[PDB]
């Protein structure tokens, strides 16, 4: 008979299915996987620098509570902050914490300026039981308790620092609440106390809490910490008639602030990965994950879908 | 798909077709034979290694962003922090769906065509020395020997050799 020439092309025994706009199974020669489902059980420490803050938070750290001197001088594109980290200190609150807690980590790095106060007669460096470094009683490595003299005296105190510097400062400071009037008193002589900090363009006042509140760490007293940014060219003035806990300097604030912080157990390891999720690194060239919607770096992007397959080949049409 | 050759007017692929995904399967008096062909083999990865290759790098490279997780309810900025975050999440998520099918859709469509431009092709070379079958195949109306095969598969096949007896055979 006459000679017969085919045209055809491949297949396989067992495709992979795949959907199209019409189709949701149609079966193809080959096809790859577009959303990572698989992660590292560690955290990748280059090529990104990540600071470990272990058993103490990014706000302790900032305070200097206990335990937190392994974060002094440290730089971060992200902080690694555990879930079980612990308070070493004070029973304090933060009233703003969440914008104090973004601003420290945004910043990326722990960097204090130590300065002089003279704190007029008062006495300063005053410690806790609930706040022991090295079993002794203390404090905040950060702050100045200061309570009143020998001789009974705590005076409007009123001192200024001037930002002549080239960069903008951070200062970190608190108000001390006793559980009762009288304890005001013998703390502070006057009743109420107060602390009021301004700048250029702007002034706050606190007025100190009074009352018998919850055992925390042994005490119902508090501190609430605050925060001013002094800008350079701009100053701050402290003023008080009781009841502040000082600031021992300020921490240096980067003009471009871009790092971040990550909360989460995982240990840090060897690998090497520029994306890091509260599950762990994610070491994928995929352009999509579902592992967590809390991804740093350089991530694939989180979506529901737990699989999307792009056909790479034909339809597959075996026998 | 759109040309309807691939699960069309071709009945099915290959499995012992290797080394392609494309080729010429022929049978002539010394026997039978099956090669891949180079050219809509290559075209047709080309194609689909490019989508491969656009789809592997846009940038996502993002570092302070906002809270995600939260232990108790807050109120006003929570809600709006967690509604800003499962909208983002299910527009991307409809992007990825969309990218996929129409990529597949896409994919499966230059697959088909690129076997219908093989067959095309070899259509052309064949001029008046051969007729379509129906199945992807041509009944070649002359001795077409190996090299004459070969000739036909590489593109040197001068249909104007075999024209006589192949209008000889067709109409009579
Ligand atoms: C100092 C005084 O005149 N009164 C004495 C009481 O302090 C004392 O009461 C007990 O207080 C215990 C905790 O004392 C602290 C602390 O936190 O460790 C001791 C600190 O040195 C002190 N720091 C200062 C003054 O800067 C700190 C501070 O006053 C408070 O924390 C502010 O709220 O007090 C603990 O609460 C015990 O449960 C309580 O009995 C009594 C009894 O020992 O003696 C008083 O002379
Ligand atoms: C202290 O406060 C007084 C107002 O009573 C003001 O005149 C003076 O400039 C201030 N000086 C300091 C220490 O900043
Ligand atoms: C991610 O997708 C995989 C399947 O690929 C699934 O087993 C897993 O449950 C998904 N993860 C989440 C957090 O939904």
């Amino acid at each position: 008979g006459n000679p017969v020439i085919c045209m055809g092309h491949h297949a396989v025994a067992n495709g992979t299915m795949v959907k199209t706009l019409a189709d949701d199974q149609v079966e193809v020669v080959t096809a790859q996987e577009l959303v990572e489902s698989q992660n590292l059980p560690e955290l990748c420490p280059s090529p990104l620098r990540l600071v470990d803050g272990q058993t103490c938070d990014i706000i302790n750290g900032a305070l200097g509570s206990p335990g937190c001197d392994h974060l002094n001088g440290a730089e971060w594109d992200v902080f690694i902050e555990r879930p079980n980290a612990v308070d070493t200190c004070y029973p304090f609150d933060v009233p703003e914490y969440q914008s104090l807690r973004s601003i420290l980590a945004n910043n990326g790095k722990f960097e204090f300026i130590a300065e002089e106060f003279q704190w007029n007669t008062v006495k300063q460096n005053g410690k806790s039981g609930a706040c022991k470094r090295a079993n002794v009683n203390d404090f905040f490595n950060r702050l100045n308790w200061l309570v009143k003299s020998d001789g009974n005296a705590y005076p409007l105190q009123n001192l200024t620092k001037i930002n002549n510097g080239d960069y903008a400062r951070l200062y970190i400071w608190g108000v001390h609440h006793p559980s009762t009037d009288t304890e005001q008193t013998n703390l502070y002589k006057n009743n109420p106390g107060g602390v009021t900090v301004s700048t250029k363009t702007s002034q706050t006042s606190v007025v100190p809490n009074i009352g018998s509140r919850p055992l925390v760490r042994g005490l119902s007293g508090r501190v609430s910490f605050y925060w001013t940014i002094v800008e350079p060219g701009d100053l701050i003035v402290f003023n008080t008639i009781g009841n502040l806990i000082a600031p021992r300097g300020h921490y240096k604030l980067n003009n471009q602030k871009k790092s971040t912080i990550l909360n989460t157990a995982i240990p840090i390891g060897s690998c090497v990965s520029k994306c890091h999720t509260d599950k762990g690194s994610l070491s994928t060239t995929k352009p999509f994950q579902n592992i967590s919607r809390i991804a740093v770096g350089d991530c694939p992007r989180y979506v529901k879908q737990g699989s999307l397959k792009l056909a790479t080949g034909m339809r597959n049409i075996p026998e | 798909g759109l040309f309807g050759a691939i699960a069309g007017f071709i009945e099915n692929g290959w499995q012992g077709l290797i080394d392609g995904w494309y080729g010429f399967r022929h049978q002539n008096a010394e026997g039978t034979g099956t090669a891949a062909d180079l050219k809509s083999t290559q075209a047709a990865i080309d194609q689909i290694n490019g989508k491969l290759n656009r789809l592997i790098e846009k940038t996502n490279d993002k570092y302070h962003q906002i809270e995600k997780e939260f232990e108790q309810v807050e109120g006003r900025i929570q809600d709006l922090e967690k509604y800003v975050e499962d909208t983002k999440i299910d527009l991307w998520s409809y992007n990825a769906e969309l990218l996929v099918a129409l990529e597949n859709q896409h994919t499966i469509d230059v697959t088909d065509s690129e076997m219908n431009k093989l067959f095309e092709r070899v259509r052309r070379q064949l001029r008046e020395n051969a007729e379509d079958k129906g199945n992807g195949c041509f009944e070649i109306f002359h001795k077409c020997d190996n090299n004459c095969i070969e000739s036909i598969r590489n593109g040197t096949y001068d249909h104007d050799i075999y024209r006589d007896e192949a209008i000889n055979n067709r109409f009579q």
